[PDB]
């Protein structure tokens, strides 16, 4: 039936999106009930961003100073206080728009979709997985500041993401919806690295099952493995191993196919030590570890959301 | 190298 | 920076979705003022799919044999006439979320959006390209018909595509919004086959100009060719002929990076000849042809939409 | 090998 990667359909989210300036600095908020939520770097200039202490520059902040505009509708700004590394701008009208939400911390190897936006408008969609070292491979120019990442279960947005900062190697890094920062960085322009990078292996064997629904079964061998053994070789090429639990929640998946968890395991193996002799799989050259087991079940089963 | 913060210049 | 697959921002469209049911047969309409647009085939049971003589099934059916639903709303169907291959049902109320829209006929090389949907309400975004041989790469399942393409130009939305049917080789085939077939298909289950697939050069030459944006830039030669030697060289690898037009077309993205179009068709052709020696380009291990130069003007320079 | 028009049900 083909198999793409697929974001979210948005909507529900983008009419929250708004534009927050503070002096020359402008960046993006979103607007949910009567607050609306922004990194604290806005109150910053550009002198600041080597070392600013936040609480003494938000001391000397009156709400007058903090323009929000959604499209033309200016909001008056009624009050104002910091949680973490995130403001919170208390406004004088709700969002009619509001829709029903959660705040959620999610866990590495989990996916989501992210809505590009610049000057309070969006640009784009697109989906995301969070790295093992916590960071994530999005696109981001200057102003996609404030810009979220969520997931949808039928009618309930879940926030996951907030988008902070850029890093020399060319990966981003941010905050949950209640501002602390995911993995150990800080908002200041200083050396920061992301650390050694591992394939979420689960991924891998969720991107084989597709393989094999869509009918490219070539990689297919008779072997089996134990998981001490496999565990052993996947250490070798800087994947991370494979638990119970993992084979637990493959497990909808083999049953679908008929191809048990330890089959795959022995396949992947396989591929990990002799590499794809020039073939492809699912169009791809290289494998893919950016689709969990319910993102494979979503696409091949076709969940909707009202 | 150092971080680039991505906020706006307006 | 980065460079991802991105969608348009969707939601103007979402708003114009319904499901239209006629006895058991259900699929997607597209809600734009007090008309309904949807494939012809829904007033076709299992046995006329064969061969459908659609004149006689349409005589023999009246207004009230169509149930529109918009979510709970019941529309009331006041009309119906057939324009080529899709239904126009006039109804009693007009959209109040109508946007501003257009439609468009789109050339083979162009890429646009689809908004998948089932039983009316949406399920993923997600960006494809017309092949030369005139079918798309998507991910449907079956319900999905009447799911359309997009693309969107400030505020106005291009309707381009209309989803209709499955081919053999996992290859998909529709329609515009005037209800003409793209490439040589009929809304039959007979025996069909996609011709030969040529890859879109002037895409891949829009994809290593990205790289070289986004700092790849180890496949940079020193040498130069003339365009008839490179379309003799292309020529073998079953690539399309480049053309004085594609030349100037590139002319932004080659100013932008000074690297001249000849310069990047020299570096092209060496990567034919030589392969990528086990490197990637934007981590990918094939060459990438689903992005025209536009896509990749607006990605690297940010443009939002109102 | 026929095509399969992607119509759904009721």
């Amino acid at each position: 039936s083909g198999f793409r990667k697929m974001a979210f359909p948005s909507g529900k989210v983008e009419g929250c999106m708004v534009q927050v300036t503070c002096g020359t600095t402008t960046l993006n908020g979103l607007w949910l009930d009567d607050v609306v939520y922004c990194p604290r770097h806005v109150i910053c200039t550009s002198e600041d961003m080597l070392n600013p202490n936040y609480e003494d520059l938000l001391i000397r902040k009156s709400n007058h100073n903090f323009l929000v505009q959604a499209g033309n509708v200016q909001l008056r700004v009624i009050g104002h206080s910091m949680q973490n590394c995130v403001l919170k701008l208390k406004v004088d009208t709700a969002n009619p728009k509001t829709p029903k939400y959660k705040f959620v911390r999610i866990q590495p190897g989990q996916t989501f979709s992210v809505l590009a936006c610049y000057n309070g408008s969006p640009s784009g969609v697109y989906q995301c997985a969070m790295r093992p070292n916590f960071t994530i491979k999005g696109s981001f120019l200057n102003g996609s500041a404030g810009s979220v990442g969520f997931n949808i279960d039928y009618d309930c947005v879940s926030f996951c993401y907030m988008h902070h900062m850029e890093l020399p190697t060319g990966v981003h890094a941010g905050t949950d919806l209640e501002g602390n920062f995911y993995g150990p960085f800080v908002d200041r322009q200083t050396a920061q690295a992301a650390g050694t990078d591992t394939t979420i292996t689960v991924n891998v064997l969720a991107w084989l099952y597709a393989a094999v629904i869509n009918g490219d079964r070539w990689f297919l061998n008779r072997f089996t493995t134990t998981l001490n053994d496999f565990n052993l070789v996947a250490m070798k090429y800087n994947y991370e191993p494979l638990t119970q639990d993992h084979v637990d929640i493959l497990g909808p998946l083999s049953a679908q196919t008929g191809i048990a968890v330890l089959d795959m395991c022995a396949s992947l193996k396989e591929l990990l030590q002799n590499g794809m002799n020039g073939r492809t799989i699912l169009g791809s050259a290289l494998l893919e570890d950016e689709f969990t087991p319910f993102d494979v079940v979503r696409q091949c089963s076709g969940v909707t959301f009202q | 190298a150092t971080v680039r913060l991505q906020a706006g210049n307006a």
